[PDB]
């Protein structure tokens, strides 16, 4: 709906002008998993005796 | 080191005139006090020190051993640098400095007090500043001021210029 | 302090507290003082931070205002040795008008804002603040008179003060109940002021120095009132107060000063030009179309009652009140013939600075705010070409220094499509002022490379009627251009190419 009265006049050209395949995305996925807990986290703090 | 240095003097140096004999402190106050000066590291938070604080504010209002403009000069400008560095960390600390301003609003020791108090709320703007009872006492403070101004002795056109306070952050 | 112990001190009293309120639950033990009601007292109405000060400053002015006239009395003819009884208020007044200057200069946002609608963090404002306001603008009316140097040379610091407490009303709740005759008031202080600039006119026709005050006190703080009024949109209270007669009898009087010619008004117009659009924009009366008077709803003659309009003593053709104030069909042919006759600067007419700026800011407010609107569409696209037809047929004018105040006045007359106005006004004018561009730095710059001090001055004066032309000119097109370069863009113009080069 754009990119003529503004975009193509200025150096500039769309994201994926040039892609035969759609471009896939990731998201944000609400189920809570379980992953390893993360070094140099601020709090939680696990050492192995 | 300035938790050492908070209790160097005991109760503005013993302002009271009882010995007036060894005011050296007085006289070393010249490089320690502007030691002082040259930092701004109590801004974060952990300064539980607010009694040396309070003895730095009395020490510029009580100078009556061996009273000295020029010595006093630096403490002045002591109490003046370090309320433009920190601020609304506690409440009691500052009534109390103003306490004194606040119920005298005609001693011509109140100076230090009356730029401290309009500097201060000039850099906050109560902004990141969380109001408290001390915020509810300050118009009785602005109220006695201009009627002691106006009603008390008309003050003069220089020291009247530097009572233009600012009595911001209406609600 | 009693309001900020320590944590032990404070615990140590909640404790007694409780062991006291324990122990006397036996043998029906209870002491009660005090008198008063929760009703009121209770709530934080009976002090608002500033509640306890307002008549505490509002009673100050008022013996303020006894005493000066003690001083009146003292500089009208002596004898009175100053009255240096109560200088106190005096000094007093001379450090507080700082203070009712910075107050209202940051929080006037607060008082502005309905409670039903917050503009900012707090503007929920109580009905008796908005009351006690219209108090403090009656209370300015006495504040300064035509008395002006009797206070010395503070005029422009209570001047501030007024233009402030201009801008921190709110004319919508305190005319629905209330004192309202404070704001009549207010009014009838313009009303004095109206009795002011006809006797002003009667001295201009006579052809004095008695009447200075209400260009440098009134006339300042007035514009702003009627801006405060038209950038709110609150509308009505300015007519359905029955005061707009005697913005009628301004505006009758200020149009006899228009159709006047004399050396001494010439100062006095554009400031009066002014105040006209802003009254322009605040009446809520079409003051230039007798004939939609009946479909108004809002007129003088629908407020009440025709017996209430006779009362007075004006007749019911209250359209036909005004001797010299034609339809606007008149007035655009007039400004259009002139157009066409392509009339020189403020020395033949005077049109320019008294009654054009005035439907201006006027007509916009119901061209598209009216009948006819989501009255005259086309005949305010017509005007913007107009009044750009008379500023290039006086390209040339060494000191008129009247182009820059047009400029800025016709700013909102700019949203109009117009797609024939680009090669009707602004193709023409821009290519007449490229070719003076051109001529002038041809005749600096072959010239140079050809005593030279002689000829290095001479090019300084065009310049500066160059640029002032130029930044006369741009403003106007500088809102039309990129309203309009969408639809250029999309679909391509021969003549919007014309102009980028023109331009560039």
């Amino acid at each position: 709906r754009f990119f003529a009265i503004c975009g193509l006049q200025e150096g500039f050209e769309p994201f994926a002008i040039n892609m035969q395949r759609p471009v896939t995305t990731w998201f944000s996925k609400s189920l809570p998993q379980f992953e390893p807990v993360p070094p140099e986290h601020p709090h939680y703090e696990v050492a192995r005796m | 080191h300035v938790l050492d240095v908070g209790f160097l003097p005991d109760m503005r140096a013993a302002a009271s005139l009882d010995t007036a004999t060894f005011s050296t402190t007085e006289m070393a106050l010249a490089l320690n006090r502007y030691l002082c000066l040259a930092v701004l590291p109590l801004i974060t938070k952990c300064a539980p020190l607010f009694a040396g604080t309070e003895h730095r504010a009395i020490m510029v209002d009580s100078m009556l051993h061996t009273v000295y403009r020029l010595s006093r000069g630096r403490s002045l400008t002591k109490a003046q640098r370090d309320v433009i560095e920190d601020c609304l960390m506690a409440l009691c600390r500052y009534i109390r400095p103003s306490m004194l301003q606040h119920l005298l609003r005609r001693l011509v020791f109140d100076v230090p007090i009356l730029n401290e108090f309009a500097k201060m709320p000039l850099k906050l703007l109560t902004n990141h500043y969380e109001r408290c009872w001390k915020y509810y006492c300050l118009p009785t403070g602005w109220a006695n001021f201009g009627v002691t101004s106006e009603e008390e002795l008309h003050l003069t056109r220089k020291l009247f210029w530097g009572i233009f306070d600012s009595l911001a952050h209406k609600k | 302090p009693y309001d900020t112990l320590t944590a032990k001190e404070k615990a140590r009293d909640r404790e007694k507290a409780q062991e006291l309120l324990k122990f006397l639950q036996m043998n029906g033990y209870a002491v009660t003082r005090g008198l008063k009601d929760m009703e009121l007292d209770t709530s934080s109405i009976e002090k608002r931070f500033a509640f306890g000060f307002l008549q505490q400053l509002l009673r100050w002015m008022d013996i303020s205002q006894e005493f000066i006239a003690h001083l009146e009395a003292v500089v009208s003819s002596g004898r009175v040795e100053k009255s240096p009884h109560e200088q106190e208020i005096k000094f007093f007044a001379k450090i507080l008008l700082p203070l009712i200057n910075q107050y209202f200069t940051n929080h006037c946002l607060y008082f502005l804002s309905t409670p039903a609608k917050v503009l900012g963090s707090g503007g929920h404002a109580s009905n008796k603040e908005k009351e006690m306001i219209t108090s403090l603008f009656c209370k300015l009316a006495a504040l300064v008179r035509h008395r002006v140097s009797l206070f010395g040379t503070d005029a422009p610091a209570v001047v501030n003060c007024l233009h402030i407490l201009a801008r921190s009303l709110d004319a919508r709740t305190v005319m629905k109940s209330g004192p309202e005759i404070v704001k009549a008031g207010l009014r009838s202080f313009f009303e004095s002021a109206s009795e002011d600039i006809e006797k002003m006119v009667e001295n201009l026709r006579l052809g004095g120095q008695n009447l200075t005050y209400t260009t440098v006190a009134l006339l300042p703080v007035l514009t702003t009132l009627f801006q405060h009024i038209a950038q709110h949109q609150f509308g009505d209270d300015v007519i359905l107060d029955d005061v707009q007669v005697s913005c009628y009898r301004t505006l009758c009087s200020i149009y006899s000063l228009g159709t006047t010619k004399n050396t001494y008004v010439e100062k006095l117009r554009p400031a009066l030009g002014e105040c006209l659009a802003r009254l322009a924009a605040a009446m809520p009366v079409a003051f230039l179309e007798p004939q939609l008077n009946e479909y108004n709803a809002c007129s003088v003659y629908t407020t009440k009652s025709p017996r209430e309009r006779a009362i007075l003593g004006l007749p019911n053709s209250v359209e036909e009140m005004c001797p010299d104030i034609p339809v606007l069909d008149r007035l655009m042919a007039d400004i259009g013939g002139l157009a066409e006759s392509g009339a020189r600067y403020t020395e033949m007419p005077h049109v320019i600075e008294i009654t054009l700026p005035m439907l201006c800011s006027y007509l916009p407010r119901w061209w598209e705010r009216g009948p006819e609107a989501p009255v005259t569409s086309d005949h305010l696209n017509s005007l913007l070409g107009n009044i750009l037809r008379i500023i290039v047929n006086n390209l040339g004018i060494d000191e008129a220094t009247w182009m820059k105040r047009l400029a800025v006045f016709a700013q909102p007359i700019v949203s109009r499509a117009r797609p024939e106005l680009l090669h009707s006004h602004f193709i023409p004018t821009i290519g007449r002022l490229r070719k003076r561009a051109g001529k002038v730095v041809a005749e600096e710059e072959q010239l140079r490379l050809e005593e030279a001090e002689e000829g290095e001055l001479l090019v300084r004066d065009e310049f500066s009627v160059l640029c002032r032309d130029l930044y006369a000119l741009y403003p106007l097109l500088i809102r039309y251009v990129d309203n309009n370069r969408a639809h250029w863009l999309t679909e391509p113009n021969a003549n919007a190419e014309e102009l980028f080069r023109m331009v560039g």
